[PDB]
């Protein structure tokens, strides 16, 4: 078996049809995850629950292209009265699946058709394959089907722009999106970056294609670097698959335009950052400053927005075993129950430490601004000193679905600087899907953690093929007869 | 189940065992 | 070697084979844009990694 | 332009390269006299 | 006010019994 | 033999060498100081 | 279509499996509850 | 306890009631087990990197070798050869004998060392004790990392056995 | 041919042979290897962790370390001309520049030197297996000190140069991540001990098989080097151990690559599930429990146990671990069993 | 097998060595032990002299704030103590 | 019941369904260092609560 | 010609004593207890 699949590294016969295989077997596996994403994918909410929420790992890339409507008459915008053509989560599943019986199909006269004409040199009596040259081409048309991408797709000139949304998750939408080569043209999150990109290196991957395709391997290269040998170009490229590898699950991670928000996930770095509660808040200070009510004000800030500021939608909070959508966590985020601050007899405004990252289990200490401690639900009851009761703490909710209430009674108060080290509480119906309450790592995570293991193991045989490609007349084993050295 | 899983994957390290101890395929001298 | 269509009209594509060239001869040529790719890959690491910060280049989400 | 980032990053540039320049220039002295 | 002396001449003592033993010369 | 003493398994020598005889030397001061 | 030389024999041993089916099996063990969670 | 989780709770309370992993003892536990880890993938690595030639990927090369042969299906000094380019000889064995014993060396020298270390704590005098040891000039204590080090074991120290023991010494 | 005229330089059998690895390898190998007794001497943290470093502080020499930079830092690889230092040695050391440094020198340190094996081995003229063997190494320590770092919030949390640094590094784990409780790294464990097992199982295999080929008492003289054939008969041992402990070898061939993959293995393993610390997507729970348990004040595991250890090791930690999340812990909230 | 191995194994006992090193040595020890004897080496890695980590009172501790103006804060940090 | 309070922990399979979990539980303080021969707990039942299964093996 | 013994005992102090030079720097120095 440990060497089973080295019956191809020479005739390019039966080796086309398992890389014609292989291949048939990812779309294969295309569509197919699609149907079943696609067929589980509740799409009757877009603000509580996103495709990001309940685990939806192929979906999200289709909406980022373009591919955002539905045949079944819906659309990841909210929008419930357009459908793009056969491009519908549903063709597209439908696509590939054809692709595959398809390939499937080809596949196979490759195998059974291995002794092909072409497939040998002419001058001796052989086969072998001008590496240097297919290289050439494959470079080339790599170059110019990219080139196009930001050139129509990506701008328009033909084609879906691409998913752009705006600073905060809220107004995502596929749109057409214009290059800029200026300096903030490398911005991970300007998109213009990267339509300017692909039609750059699209264009230079084409020059690099002819080049490639026209001159001539320099001896001390072919020579060098034992190519000639199929095997050198396996390990010319694993080390290029593993190296991007690498970045991608490092753009999800961090931001990054061509991972969005409303498609995968929160920034791990959204809940570092406090950010979502940085912004909320100055709309609740520019709406109450001008003529607005305290219980007006939160009022304005949107469920989505709100929704963003809870840490169970932070990918950060996962676990490697829990097997699922967000969803299945914390529960069916169902509405928001609106901003909670709690006071005491004196009144001052007191604020809940919040629960970060690491901490799969925090105390709930209260603490008003300044930063002193002035109320926390005590492991020790004897010597209770901050005790909620004794410094007697309430909250009130402005916003929201709970608005306009104050709790006073401590059980219930308590309860809510409970839910409150979470960060914004929401309403979550846990009984459809019989949630277990241990919020799981969104896909934009777990995409993160594949483009790992996957990433990390790719390396290392880049080192054992890279191996078996500058040591081939070794690894059989070492001339039995060497002197001193 | 579980419980029961876990037992036989045992109960077979136990065959596995046997296995390689008495049906062991000889070490040729030559 | 059995005879096709497509295939006549595919080699040459594939005879040149040890299509070697004269010594190293054009290698410098070519390390000489790694020299400026290399430095490529690390002006952008250096940018995202929030060490070169440019001119109108806030690297966030508030980009547009 | 002219950031004063942009130009650690150019200072940064060249002194690579002076450890560039000197120790491969230093590496052939000693490679051609043996 | 420090010992460190007798501690080292104990030590110098026998390494240098050897010395005096070699540089006379007695089957050692 | 024709031995010489400017070699690289001298300049190796010379990298970690001395300045460690100056780390242990400086480390003297480093146990006596205090408050 | 005349039959294909670079069809050699495929190779494995009788204890070959003696090591695998251990640890393969073995793995099971560990690995497992993590599945039951 | 026998059990996988039972074995590190009673490491954990250990930890936390002989800083055990502050030992120049438990060091030699890892020290060789740290080390015939490393060094098995030498003798290892540098065996199998030096082996004739017998078969040519027809199958494999494992097959280098019948069993019985008085011969030696690896090369000794095409072996050290190597090592000895790696490392400065004199660094890289030459003799095969003077090898393999080396592996029994590492290992069980610190395997015991460890197996005493614990032994010998069984009887309280634990790892090092630094807590607070660096002192300021007015007398503010300057913090050793060993003393975070501290907190994670007071942590520990305080929760393990809880409602077990009604009074102020955990001395067992 | 200049250019073999420095190559041949170069890769000319010194006494501790150079090489093209040499211009690489060396270097980084050393301001690291440096940087981190430079500042294991001098150095101190006292502005990233508020804690002493170097000797000079007054630290042992199991107390001290480069620690890692404040988390206040991100993952910027503080540059001396970094906008962080600016350009400025005796600060760009007070922001805890040399970690960057001595992580990323090591790092390129460690390649160089894989690429040491890769040469010689290929000059010399021998399987890639050394080399290939370091891969295990370079996972432990990328997978241990880059890639979780970066997928984290800081540099800070990254394991600190010293002794007490990374053993509170293992504690740390054991806490908020309950490490020993993963597949993964249960397995790291299969192999750095087994790998020494065979170490040894092996090495005194070899010392009490070989035969009396040399005269006296002793086996150093015994024959070598690569002379006569086999010093221990891989059959007399055999039957030793097919009736001990029921199954022996029988290929040394094999017993030197299965010596190999065993640790080098193992090894590879935990490298991986340490990624999955970075998105803090360990094994911490089984679900299977925690609810079981929540309705039950009767039934308890080790699991359990293990598990309040945590907290402990955890609320009494973090405050003054880390310093940069000001955390305030009254008396009472702190958790803590009843009399202690 | 090959070995372009220099003197070495013996060049300790060089007569001429433990000469001109009975004079390296020692002006390489105390050389340093200055480095450290003056005082230097605080102000070379700034490391604090035992009165100077917290301020004679004040019994917060210098930790770095932000990111972008590190230096700034550890100026005003460092004058602190006085 | 491993350590003396009666507040019996036991990790096992047909209880403790799981791997990872069970283990075989120690001796309890009460009878410490002291033999527990199967044969004194005057219930095999007893010699059950009181870890006695652990020494034994 | 200096014995090559004497090379390795003179030095063997080196340690040896540096050590003891160490080990006591903890019982007064700046890490000390006090
Ligand atoms: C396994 C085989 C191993 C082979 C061994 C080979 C050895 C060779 C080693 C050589 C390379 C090592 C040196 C690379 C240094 C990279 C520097 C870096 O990290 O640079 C870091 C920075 C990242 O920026 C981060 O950004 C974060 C938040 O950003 C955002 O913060 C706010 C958002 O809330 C604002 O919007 C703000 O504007 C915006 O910047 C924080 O600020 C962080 O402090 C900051 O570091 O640059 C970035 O963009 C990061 C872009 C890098 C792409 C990914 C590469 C790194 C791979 C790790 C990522 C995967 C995650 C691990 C999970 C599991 C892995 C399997
Ligand atoms: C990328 C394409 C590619 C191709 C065509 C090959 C081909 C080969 N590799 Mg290989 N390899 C690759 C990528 C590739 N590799 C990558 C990215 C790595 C990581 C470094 C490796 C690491 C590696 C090692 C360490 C070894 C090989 C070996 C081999 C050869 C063994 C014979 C055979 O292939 O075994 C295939 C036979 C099998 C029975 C395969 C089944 C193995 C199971 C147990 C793995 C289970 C995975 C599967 C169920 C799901 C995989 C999905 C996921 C991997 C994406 C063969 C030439 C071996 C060598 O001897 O060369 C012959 C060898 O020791 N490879
Ligand atoms: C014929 C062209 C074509 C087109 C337009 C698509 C389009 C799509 N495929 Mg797809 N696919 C194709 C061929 C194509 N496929 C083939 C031949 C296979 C193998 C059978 C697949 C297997 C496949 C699978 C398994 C899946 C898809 C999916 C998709 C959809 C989402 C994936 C995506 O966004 O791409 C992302 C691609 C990139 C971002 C390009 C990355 C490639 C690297 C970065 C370029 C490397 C270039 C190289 C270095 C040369 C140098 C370049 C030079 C210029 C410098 C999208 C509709 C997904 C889906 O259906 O979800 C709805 C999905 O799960 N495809
Ligand atoms: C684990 C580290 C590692 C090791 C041991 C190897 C080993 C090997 N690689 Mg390789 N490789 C690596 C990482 C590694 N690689 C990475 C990360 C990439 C990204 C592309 C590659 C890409 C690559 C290609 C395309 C090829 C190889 C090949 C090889 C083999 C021979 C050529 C070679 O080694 O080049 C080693 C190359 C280097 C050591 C790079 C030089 C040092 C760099 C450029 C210094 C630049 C850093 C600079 C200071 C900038 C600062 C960085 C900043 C972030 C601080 C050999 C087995 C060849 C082969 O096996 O083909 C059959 C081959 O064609 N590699
Ligand atoms: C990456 C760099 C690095 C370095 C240099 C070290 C070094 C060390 N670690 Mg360590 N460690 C690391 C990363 C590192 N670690 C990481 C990423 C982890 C994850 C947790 C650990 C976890 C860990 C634990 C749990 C322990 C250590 C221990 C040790 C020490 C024991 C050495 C040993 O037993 O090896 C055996 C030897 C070899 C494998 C061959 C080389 C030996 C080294 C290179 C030389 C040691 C000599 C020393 C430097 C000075 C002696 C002078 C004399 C020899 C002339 C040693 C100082 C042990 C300790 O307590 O410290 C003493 C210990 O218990 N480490
Ligand atoms: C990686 C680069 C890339 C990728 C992944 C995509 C991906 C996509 N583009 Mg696109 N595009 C690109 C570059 C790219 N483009 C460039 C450079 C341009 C410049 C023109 C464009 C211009 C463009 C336009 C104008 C449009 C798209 C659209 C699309 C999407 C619809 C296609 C669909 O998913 O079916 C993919 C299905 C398959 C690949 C199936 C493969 C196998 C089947 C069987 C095909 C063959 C079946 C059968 C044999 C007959 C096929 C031919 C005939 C039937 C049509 C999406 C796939 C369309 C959009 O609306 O999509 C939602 C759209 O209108 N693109
Ligand atoms: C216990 C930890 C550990 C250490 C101490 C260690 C050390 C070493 N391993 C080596 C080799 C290997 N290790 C291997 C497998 C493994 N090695 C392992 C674990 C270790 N290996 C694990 C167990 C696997 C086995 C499962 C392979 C087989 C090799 C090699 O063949 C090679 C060898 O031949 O050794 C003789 C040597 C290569 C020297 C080198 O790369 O220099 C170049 C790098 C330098 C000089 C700069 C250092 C780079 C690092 C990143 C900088 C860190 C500096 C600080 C952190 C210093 C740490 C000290 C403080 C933290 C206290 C070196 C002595
Ligand atoms: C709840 C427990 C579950 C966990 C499992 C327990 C841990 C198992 C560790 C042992 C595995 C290492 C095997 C070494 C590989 C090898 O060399 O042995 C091979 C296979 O033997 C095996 O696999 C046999 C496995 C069964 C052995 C268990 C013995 C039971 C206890 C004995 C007590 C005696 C009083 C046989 O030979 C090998 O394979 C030969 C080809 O058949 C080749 O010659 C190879 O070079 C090699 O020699
Ligand atoms: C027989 C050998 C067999 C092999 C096993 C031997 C293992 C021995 C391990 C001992 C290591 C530490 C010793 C503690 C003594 C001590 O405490 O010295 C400390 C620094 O140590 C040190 O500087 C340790 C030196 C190790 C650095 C070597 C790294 C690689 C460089 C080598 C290159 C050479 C070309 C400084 O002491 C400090 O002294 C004062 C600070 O100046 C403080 O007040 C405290 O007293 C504090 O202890
Ligand atoms: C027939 C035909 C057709 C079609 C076909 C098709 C469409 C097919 C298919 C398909 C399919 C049916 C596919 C597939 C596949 C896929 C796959 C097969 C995949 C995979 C899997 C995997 C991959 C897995 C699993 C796993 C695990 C276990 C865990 C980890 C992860 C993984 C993934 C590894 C038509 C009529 C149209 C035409 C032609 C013929
Ligand atoms: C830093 C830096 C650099 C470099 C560096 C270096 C150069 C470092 C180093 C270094 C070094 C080079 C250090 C050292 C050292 C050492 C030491 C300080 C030591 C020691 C010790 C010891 C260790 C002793 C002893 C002993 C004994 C005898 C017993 C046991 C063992 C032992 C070994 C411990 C540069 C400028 C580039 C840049 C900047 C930064
Ligand atoms: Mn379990 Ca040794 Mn901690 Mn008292 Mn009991």
């Amino acid at each position: 078996w440990y060497r089973v699949h080295t019956v191809l590294i020479n005739d390019p016969g039966r080796l086309i049809a398992a890389h014609l295989m292989h291949t048939a077997l990812v779309a294969g596996w295309a569509g197919s995850m699609a149907l079943y994403e696609l067929a589980t994918f509740d799409p009757s909410d877009p603000v509580l629950n996103p495709m990001w929420r309940q685990g939806m790992f192929v979906l999200p890339f289709m909406a980022r292209l373009g591919v955002t409507g539905s045949w079944s008459g819906w659309s990841i915008t909210g929008e419930t009265g357009i459908d793009p053509g056969f491009w519908s989560f549903e063709g597209v599943a439908l696509a590939h699946i054809v692709l595959s019986g398809l390939l499937f199909l080809a596949a196979c006269w490759h195998w059974v058709y291995w002794d092909l004409e072409l497939f040998r040199d002419p001058r001796t009596g052989e086969p072998a394959l001008d590496l240097p040259k297919m290289f050439g081409i494959h470079l080339f048309l790599a170059g110019l089907l990219c080139f196009g991408f930001g050139a129509f797709h990506l701008t328009g000139l033909f084609g879906p722009g691409m998913w752009v949304s705006d600073p905060y998750g809220l107004t995502g939408s596929v749109q057409p999106v214009a290059p800029e080569w200026g300096p903030d043209g490398f911005n991970p999150y300007n998109p213009g970056g990267v339509v300017a990109h692909h039609i750059a290196a699209g264009i230079v991957g084409i020059i690099a294609g002819l080049f490639h395709i026209l001159v001539r391997p320099p001896q001390r290269l072919y020579k060098a670097l034992r190519m000639g040998n199929i095997e050198t170009v396996l390990s010319s490229s694993i080390a290029a698959v593993f190296f991007a590898a690498f970045v991608v699950a490092g753009t999800m991670w961090y931001g990054s335009a061509t991972t969005p928000i409303e498609l995968f996930g929160p920034t791990r770095y959204q809940w570092d950052s406090s950010y979502f509660q940085q912004e909320i808040n100055r709309r609740v200070q520019a709406s109450l400053a001008s003529g607005a009510t305290l219980e007006e004000a939160w009022s304005a800030i949107p469920e989505k927005l709100a929704f963003y500021d809870y840490i169970g939608n932070n990918p950060a909070k996962g676990g490697l075993f829990r097997t699922g959508p967000m969803n299945k966590g914390d529960g069916i985020a169902q509405a928001w129950k609106g901003h909670a601050v709690f006071r005491n007899k004196e009144g001052e405004e007191l604020f809940v430490r919040r629960m970060p990252a690491f901490f799969e289990s925090f105390p709930v200490i209260l603490t008003d601004k300044n930063g002193v401690v002035k109320a926390d639900i005590p492991f020790r009851r004897a010597e209770s000193k901050y005790s909620f009761e004794q410094q007697g703490v309430t909250v009130s909710f402005y916003g929201g679905e709970l608005n306009g209430q104050t709790f006073t009674d401590p059980p219930t108060v308590k309860s809510y600087a409970r839910k409150a080290i979470f960060g914004e509480i929401f309403e979550f119906d846990t009984e459809t899907l019989n949630s277990d309450g241990i919020f799981r790592t969104s896909p934009r995570g777990w995409f993160t953690f594949a483009h790992a293991v996957f990433a990390l193991l790719f390396f290392f045989g880049h080192i054992w093929h890279g191996a078996r490609t500058l040591f081939r007349d070794v690894f059989s084993g070492i001339d039995p007869e060497l002197s001193p050295e | 189940m579980e419980t029961i899983t876990y037992v036989f994957i045992f109960a077979c390290i136990i065959a596995l065992f046997f296995f390689a101890i008495f049906f062991r395929e000889p070490p040729r001298i030559t | 070697a059995r005879r096709t269509w497509l295939g006549d009209i595919l080699r040459p594509l594939n005879s040149e084979y040890g299509k070697v060239a004269p010594g190293w001869g054009t290698t410098p040529l070519m390390a000489v844009f790694m020299g400026l790719f290399l430095v490529f890959l690390l002006i952008i690491l250096e940018i995202y990694n929030s060490t070169l910060i440019l001119d109108g280049v806030n690297v966030s989400w508030k980009a547009l | 332009t002219i950031t004063p980032s942009l130009k650690g990053f150019f200072i940064g540039l060249l002194s690579g390269a002076v450890v560039l320049g000197l120790t491969f220039a230093v590496l052939i002295a000693i490679s051609q006299i043996d | 006010i420090a010992q460190l002396t007798m501690i080292a001449m104990i030590g110098i003592a026998g390494p240098m019994i050897i010395f005096l033993l070699a540089v006379r010369r007695g089957n050692l | 033999v024709s031995y010489p003493i400017f070699t690289v398994r001298w300049v190796a020598v010379h990298t970690l060498a001395v300045p460690t005889i100056f780390f242990l030397g400086a480390i003297a001061a480093m146990q006596f100081i205090q408050r | 279509m005349e039959p294909n030389p670079n069809r050699q024999p495929v190779e494995l041993n009788r204890t070959s499996l003696y090591l695998g089916l251990l640890l393969i099996l073995v793995l099971a063990l560990l690995f497992s509850s993590y599945f039951f969670n | 306890p026998l059990g996988i989780s039972g074995t590190f709770n009673f490491m954990i309370v250990f930890q936390a009631e002989h800083n055990i992993l502050m030992h120049p003892f438990h060091q030699l536990g890892v020290a060789g087990v740290f080390g015939g880890a490393l060094f098995c993938a030498m003798h290892g690595s540098l065996v199998t990197s030096s082996l004739i030639r017998e078969t040519t990927e027809t199958e494999s090369a494992n097959y280098g070798y019948k069993f019985g042969q008085e011969e030696e299906t690896y090369n000794i000094v095409a072996a050290h050869g190597y090592f000895g380019r790696l490392i400065f000889q004199y660094a890289s064995f030459n003799n095969s004998r003077s090898l393999h014993f080396f592996l029994a060396a590492w290992r069980v020298v610190g395997v015991w060392f460890a197996a005493l270390g614990i032994s010998t704590m069984a009887f309280n005098l634990n790892g090092f004790n630094f807590n607070h040891s660096v002192i300021d000039a007015k007398g503010n204590v300057i913090n050793t990392w060993a003393d975070i080090i501290n907190r994670a074991n007071l942590g520990m120290e305080v929760m393990h056995e809880r409602n077990a023991h009604n009074f102020p010494l955990d001395l067992a | 041919g200049w250019f073999d005229i420095l190559d041949d330089w170069l890769k000319r059998d010194r006494f501790v042979f150079v090489g093209w690895s040499g211009i690489l390898l060396f270097p980084c190998a050393y301001l690291a290897l440096g940087g981190w007794l430079t500042g294991t001497t001098f150095v101190t943290s006292w502005y990233t962790h508020g804690l002493a470093s170097s000797y000079l502080e007054g630290c042992n020499f199991l107390t001290v370390a480069v620690s890692t930079p404040a988390n206040s830092m991100g993952h910027s690889l503080l540059l001396l001309w970094g906008p962080e230092a600016q350009g400025d040695f005796t600060r760009w050391c007070q922001l805890g520049g040399l970690w960057t440094f001595i992580a990323l020198h090591g790092a390129f340190g460690l390649i160089g030197f894989m690429l040491r094996q890769f040469e010689i081995a290929r000059l010399v003229g021998v399987r890639p297996y050394n080399a290939i063997a370091f891969s295990a190494p370079i996972a432990v320590f990328v997978s241990v000190f880059l890639i979780y770092p970066l997928g984290q919030s800081s540099w800070f949390f990254a394991p600190s140069f010293g002794v007490a640094a990374i053993f509170r590094f293992l504690l740390f784990f054991q806490g908020f991540h309950n490490w020993t409780l993963n597949p993964f790294h249960m397995m790291g464990v299969a192999g750095v001990l087994g790998g020494a097992l065979l170490c040894a199982i092996h090495g005194a295999t070899v010392e009490n098989t070989l035969f009396q080929d040399g005269e006296g008492a002793s086996t150093f003289r015994a024959f070598n080097p690569t002379q006569a054939e086999e010093t221990y008969s891989m059959v007399t041992a055999n039957r030793f151990w097919s009736q001990i402990f029921g199954i022996a070898f029988s290929n040394k061939r094999w017993l030197h690559f299965f010596m190999l993959f065993v640790p080098v293995t193992g090894l590879w393993m935990s490298a991986i599930g340490v990624v999955g610390l970075a998105l803090n997507l360990r094994s911490y729970d089984f679900i299977s429990q925690e609810i079981r348990a929540a309705e039950d004040p009767e039934f308890e595991t080790f699991y359990t146990k293990n598990l309040l250890l945590n907290e402990g090791i955890r609320a009494w930690m973090a405050p003054q671990d880390q310093p940069h999340e000001n955390f305030v812990f009254p008396e009472e909230v702190l958790p803590r069993g009843n009399a202690l | 097998g090959t070995t372009g191995e220099r003197p070495f194994s013996d060049i300790i006992t060089s007569v001429r060595y433990w000469v001109i090193h009975s004079i390296t040595i020692p002006a390489l020890f105390i050389a340093g032990w200055l480095f450290v004897s003056t005082g230097l080496a605080y102000d070379v890695f700034g490391t604090p002299r035992p009165d100077s980590y917290y301020a004679q009172e004040q019994r917060s501790i210098p930790l770095v704030t932000d990111r972008f103006e590190a230096k700034q804060q550890v100026e005003t940090f460092l004058e602190q103590l006085k | 019941d491993i350590d003396g309070i009666r507040e019996p922990v036991s990790g096992s399979l047909l209880y403790g369904n799981n791997i990872i979990t069970g283990a075989v539980v120690p001796s309890s303080n009460a009878i410490g260092l002291h033999f527990y021969p199967i044969w004194e707990a005057a219930s095999l039942d007893e010699w059950l609560y009181n870890g006695g299964p652990y020494q034994l093996i | 010609r200096i014995p090559l013994w004497i090379v390795a005992t003179v030095a063997g102090m080196g340690v040896i004593v540096i050590v003891g030079l160490f080990f006591y720097g903890a019982y007064a120095g700046l890490g000390s207890s006090l």
